[PDB]
RNA sequence: ACCCUCAGAAGGGAGGCGAAAUAGAGCAUGAAAUCAGUUGGCGAUCGAGCGACAGGGCAUACAAGGUCCCUUGACGAAUGACCGAGACGCGAGUCUCCAGUAAGACUCACGGGAAGCCGAUGUUCUGUCGUACGUUUUGAAAAACGAGCCAGGGAGUGUGUC
RNA sequence: CGCUCUAAUUGGAUGGAAGCAGGGGCGAGAGCUCCUGUGGACCGAUUAGUGACGAAAAUCCUGGCCAUAGUAGCAGCGAUA
């Protein structure tokens, strides 16, 4: 769940700004956000065997 | 009172007429700096090569004055691909035992950077004894 | 105020957009050239067609101007300028090392360039630079 | 803060610095690049002038709006910067003085060198309408000089 | 520490400590964007994808590259003469011979030279080509979409089964 | 070609590692290497592996920064001081 302790939002179409989600004006969750979550991270559900 | 450089700085390889030829060429020829399209344009694009990939790219779709594509046929000739301009072949050095199997005649040495002083010497010292030049050299006082 | 002409030309009655096309070439060739007798330079054609297109290039215009020459002075200056690149380096060198003048201010005679005469004999649709400068509403000065 | 960019044979040149001022930049620019090469006296009487309003100091570089001054020559824009010329005595002030401390005249000397160097800003807001606020900084300036025997 | 300066527990100067103060307080290193000062090149009559490839000017401490220029000669691919002689054509000009000769890019040798001199680097001038990039699109320089700049961040991953 | 960390084999560093700055050499290229300065403690090669492995772009994310600009505002309200 790193990451994704957020209910960041995002605004939408209107105000310049790229639908990314914000939370407090920081912007998150989303992966191409600082403080977002890892796309494709280790997985503890993984054979390493 | 002056400034010398350890070794034999002047000590040229000999090359067959054909690799002397060829090598030759290789200088005269030279080739395109092959820096990325539009590096000069962005301070965040760099020098550093990337293919155009853009599907109107002017210098993708091979208009004349937007700069050469990275081709095989640029590649430098067989016979001397790689040689220091000197025309020696280059020998990555590290320690002493690394002299060990090296040609004076054709190659020359080249002492890591990483390599200390006290190593250098030892090095620059032996080398020289078995007749090879070493392309970085100490300049000491004499 | 003195012009060391390499070469003076005698325009009079000859067929200017020849002239020009000749004494442009040469100005490219180094040489410093002085067109003399401009206002008795011909070409040919109907007057009243030729002045009308003159008279047009006179009313053209707004306010980034288009500045055209009325005197047969110089355009015949203007005439040789469209033959030269005059917005190049080189170009400018030559067309300013070009003169025009109103009779012959010079001791010499100028020459007749070869092909740039034109027989009266033989002719008479054609017209003098100076008819049409005097049209043009210019001054008579000459 | 900012270290002299500059050589200085200690035998020869006195040193002198302001920081972190909170001044204009722009105007510092200027007085500096007026005042180099008068002798450090002169810049005083400069500055004096300046402040008093007699001799304006040409803005060249941050000049949009400023208005023609006929005193500057060479020149149109720029004004009379009194604070930051006053800032600069303080400099000559501390500079011919260290410099006479070490013997050498100081008023006599030559502004070899004075440059100034935004070291910073100091924050401020300001509010706005539609509950927004923005900035309101003072910019923090250093400036070097140093004085060398003509 | 002391001393000087200053309205001054500020700041500055000098000075002391340490291998280091360009380790003096968000005080290891210290990039880019970018700012000050300054150096080189350009510059107040001249034109705009900023460049690529050529070739000139000016500029260059060492090191890590050492080549480059001109006489002559050798070799000499494709190509390929002038002149002279003879002969055709109204003519512009052509044919035959001299002759696949002289010439001919690269490279090598002799002799002479160059050290800012050759490479190279910065910049500027000339020649040729040249209306970014990525996307959308039949068709983009586009009066279609995206970005002010830079740095760092940012997208084929796991299990099961086939 | 380059990046991480693991392993085997094998190297370099206070006689100065990585990093960074400017510069030289090699490779068609990814990129490799050296010199000088800074830096002051770490760094490789090969081989087999391991990936939270490569950015110019997403009105992309955070931070810093320039131009805008010494510009707009610091006047307008029946309370002109
Ligand atoms: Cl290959
Ligand atoms: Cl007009
Ligand atoms: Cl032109
Ligand atoms: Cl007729
Ligand atoms: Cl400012
Ligand atoms: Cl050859
Ligand atoms: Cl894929
Ligand atoms: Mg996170
Ligand atoms: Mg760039
Ligand atoms: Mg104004
Ligand atoms: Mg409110
Ligand atoms: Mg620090
Ligand atoms: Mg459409
Ligand atoms: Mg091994
Ligand atoms: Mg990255
Ligand atoms: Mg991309
Ligand atoms: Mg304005
Ligand atoms: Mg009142
Ligand atoms: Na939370
Ligand atoms: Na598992
Ligand atoms: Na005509
Ligand atoms: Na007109
Ligand atoms: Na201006
Ligand atoms: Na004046
Ligand atoms: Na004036
Ligand atoms: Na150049
Ligand atoms: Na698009
Ligand atoms: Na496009
Ligand atoms: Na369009
Ligand atoms: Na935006
Ligand atoms: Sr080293
Ligand atoms: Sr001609
Ligand atoms: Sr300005
Ligand atoms: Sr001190
Ligand atoms: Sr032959
Ligand atoms: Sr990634
Ligand atoms: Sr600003
Ligand atoms: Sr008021
Ligand atoms: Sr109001």
């Amino acid at each position: 769940y790193a990451g994704l302790r957020t209910p960041a939002e995002s605004f939408g179409s209107g105000r310049g700004q790229a639908h990314v989600p914000k939370q407090d004006g920081r912007a998150r969750r989303v992966p191409q956000a600082v403080k977002g979550r890892s796309a494709h991270p280790p997985k503890t559900e993984k054979d390493r065997s | 009172t002056e400034l010398q450089a350890r070794g034999l700085t002047e000590k040229t390889p000999d090359l067959s007429d054909e690799d002397a030829r060829l090598l030759t060429q290789r200088h005269r020829v030279g080739k395109p700096q092959f820096n990325r399209q539009d590096h000069h344009k962005k301070k965040r694009v760099s020098t550093s090569w990337r293919k155009p990939r853009g599907q109107l790219s002017k210098q993708r779709r091979g208009i004349k004055g937007k700069g050469d594509t990275v081709e095989a046929g640029f590649r430098s000739p067989t016979a001397v691909r790689g040689k220091h301009p000197s025309g020696f072949e280059e020998v990555r050095v590290h320690n002493v035992d690394d002299l060990e199997g090296v040609d004076g005649d054709t190659e020359a040495v080249r002492i890591a950077s990483k390599v200390g002083a006290r190593k250098r010497e030892r090095i620059e010292e032996e080398a020289e004894d078995a007749g090879i030049r070493v392309l970085n050299p100490t300049y000491v006082e004499v | 105020a003195e012009f060391d002409a390499d070469v003076i030309v005698d325009a009079r009655d000859c067929i200017m957009g020849r002239v020009a096309s000749q004494v442009a070439e040469q100005a490219l060739d180094g040489e410093t050239v002085a067109v003399v007798n401009a206002e008795r330079a011909v070409i040919t054609g109907r007057e009243e067609q030729i002045v009308e297109k003159y008279e047009k290039r006179v009313d053209i215009g707004n306010d980034n101007g288009y500045f055209y020459p009325k005197r047969p002075d110089g355009i015949f200056k203007r005439t040789i300028r469209g033959m030269l690149p005059h917005k190049k380096q080189r170009g400018r060198e030559a067309f300013e090392s070009v003169r025009v003048y109103l009779g012959n201010p010079y001791d010499e005679d100028g020459e007749v360039l070869d092909g740039t005469s034109l027989d009266r004999l033989s002719n008479i649709k054609f017209v003098t630079l100076g008819e049409i400068s005097e049209t043009l509403g210019a001054n008579k000065t000459w | 803060g900012i270290s002299y960019s500059v050589e200085a044979d200690p035998d020869t040149t006195a040193k002198a610095m302001l920081r972190e001022r909170q001044m204009s930049f722009k105007h510092s620019k200027a007085i500096a690049r007026e005042i180099k090469g008068k002798t450090a006296g002169e810049a005083v009487d400069y500055l004096e002038a300046v402040i008093e309003g007699d001799q304006p100091v040409p803005f060249k570089q941050h000049n949009s709006g400023v208005g023609h001054k006929s005193k500057v020559d060479g020149w149109d824009a720029g004004r009379y910067p009194e604070k930051a010329s006053k800032a600069f005595l303080d400099l000559l002030e501390n500079a011919v003085g260290n410099a006479d401390h070490q013997g050498f005249d100081g008023e006599a000397m030559t502004i070899k060198h004075v440059a100034a160097h935004k070291v910073g800003e100091q924050q401020g807001r300001k509010p706005r309408a539609m509950g927004r606020a923005s900035a309101w900084n003072s910019p923090q300036v250093d400036v070097e000089l140093i004085l060398e025997e003509p």
